[PDB]
């Protein structure tokens, strides 16, 4: 049975790119605080560079017929082609819109596309059109369907411009195809179970320390290391880890035992990894790769290998559960198990051991949305203000 | 009426005001009598 | 009729002409100035 995209689903709008005669998929992204302008993010080299879908996921809050929207402007449903939809950026909480303030990307007619805080007006609203005749008006949209989007305000297509050396999204009279992939479906999510993209704390089985990088002594080399610390770090931001799966589509699905994923520190923005020295270290996004950064949750400490599981398209089954599912982090490639190096604010170093100690149980606590958003805002502010400080010093 | 508002907005985006002001600012050539006094009229359909 | 005509004309922006195609468009005023220059030049204005 082919799934049909309905409201309250989280999707990412991706399109193909043909730079220098190759096909490279790009997803639409926009970061709330700071620039509201959208930009494209590369998801074609997940092997090479992690894609940040946290700023790429949009949710279909409201969809209405064209005449219903016109009447509403004068004053959990499925989607049909030709409907007027409303998209909310998940991280920011703001809606997609036609900015109507063009950056003038050599296209005088084109307008910019960004994020708007208020839903009032037809600028935020978008009407979907079938890519080809195989989809007809009024048909219900499949998950694998392509889409054509037209701004209600400016009657411009969500368009990818090759005019600049850097690709730009813009509202233009030229039409560009877009494909939506179902990241997650909220209704089918199992409460209290670990989900893809969740921001969580790795609470150690002793309940009195959590996995964290050292505090902000302004030393990047200091931050790069990993250790177990207890106390207020459990409620601070330096203990927040984002669980990113290796899948662009259906990223927001229930995590699997023996499923490769990437653990990313929210505040530092660097991905957990294992060096050639069996060293737990955070590397940059550019040099973070699948082989080094792959980690998985295993039901039992014992070394039984389940081989390779078959990937399932859908929300998935609920097996890892928050607060009670005892997990042992195992590096996918090396096969080692994570455990405290015991250099003995305990400050026990985390080492990646071949068989592991008995106290390797790790519990998961789901961080609040407010706290996760605040942590990402902190990271963005840090980056912007460091650039500003370096510019002033220059 | 929203459709009228929208159509006006589209046309305003299509054509900037400054271009129209400049085109209006473009002057006209004046046909001139010659030293003979006969009026030298350039073909009006030839130019602006 | 006006709403339909404008919608078709913006669905296909090639009809506006090179000045207002939107990409590399010099503008209506620049087009008028260049057309004045062309009309003054015999080589471009006439086949010759």
């Amino acid at each position: 049975e082919i799934q049909f995209l309905r409201t309250d689903d989280e999707v990412v709008l991706q399109c193909t790119a043909t730079i220098h005669k190759e096909q490279q998929k790009l997803c639409l992204a926009a970061e709330g605080f700071g620039n509201r302008l959208c930009f494209l993010e590369s998801t074609s080299n997940s092997k090479n560079v992690p894609p940040d879908l946290s700023i790429c996921t949009f949710v279909l809050e409201q969809s209405l017929s064209v005449r219903a929207l016109q009447e509403m402007l004068a004053n959990h449903r499925t989607l049909l082609y030709g409907h007027a939809i409303l998209l909310r950026h998940s991280y920011s909480g703001m809606y997609l819109c036609c900015l109507s303030t063009s950056r003038s990307s050599t296209d005088k007619l084109a307008f910019d596309v960004g994020l708007q805080e208020d839903t009032t007006g037809e600028a935020c609203w978008w009407t979907i059109h079938p890519a080809s005749k195989q989809r007809s008006e009024g048909e219900k949209v499949r998950v694998g369907d392509d889409l054509i989007l037209v701004s209600v305000s400016s009657e411009r297509y969500l368009h990818l411009s090759y005019g600049n050396g850097s690709l730009h999204v813009d509202a233009a009279f030229q039409q560009t195809l877009w494909s939506v992939a179902p990241i997650s479906s909220g209704s089918e999510a199992a409460q209290g179970y670990l989900i893809g993209g969740d921001v969580l704390r790795l609470l150690h089985g002793h309940m009195d320390e959590c996995l964290t990088v050292p505090s902000g002594e302004h030393g990047e080399e200091q931050r790069r290391t990993v250790h177990y610390e207890g106390g207020a770090v459990s409620v601070h931001a330096r203990s927040l880890w984002r669980l990113e799966t290796l899948r662009v589509a259906w990223s927001g699905s229930h995590i699997r035992w023996g499923q490769p994923f990437r653990l990313r520190h929210v505040t530092t923005g660097k991905y957990l990894s294992l060096m050639e020295d069996k060293n737990l270290l955070l590397m940059d996004k550019e040099k973070a790769d699948v082989k080094s950064t792959a980690f998985t949750f295993r039901s039992s400490k014992e070394k039984l290998d389940v081989g390779v599981r078959k990937e399932v398209d859908g929300m998935g089954t609920s097996e890892i559960k928050y607060g009670d599912s005892v997990c042992y982090i195992q590096h996918v490639d090396t096969g080692l198990w994570l455990t405290y190096q015991s250099v003995d604010s305990i400050q026990r170093k985390a080492i990646m051991h071949h068989e592991g100690h008995m106290d390797d149980g790790i519990s998961l606590s789901r961080s609040q949305h407010e706290e996760s958003r605040t942590a990402r805002v902190i990271r963005s502010t840090v980056f912007l203000f460091n650039r500003f400080i370096r510019g002033l010093d220059a | 009426k929203g459709e009228a508002i929208r159509i006006r907005s589209i046309l305003r985006s299509l054509i900037p005001l400054g271009d129209l002001v400049g085109v209006i600012s473009i002057a006209f050539q004046m046909p001139t009598i010659a030293k003979d006094g006969n009026v030298v009229e350039p073909d009006m359909s030839a130019g602006f | 009729n006006a709403n339909v005509v404008v919608r078709l004309l913006i669905r296909r922006p090639e009809c506006f002409g090179p000045a207002l195609r939107g990409e590399g468009g010099n503008g209506l005023l620049a087009a008028m100035e260049e057309a004045i220059k062309i009309a003054e030049d015999p080589s471009r204005d006439g086949p010759s």
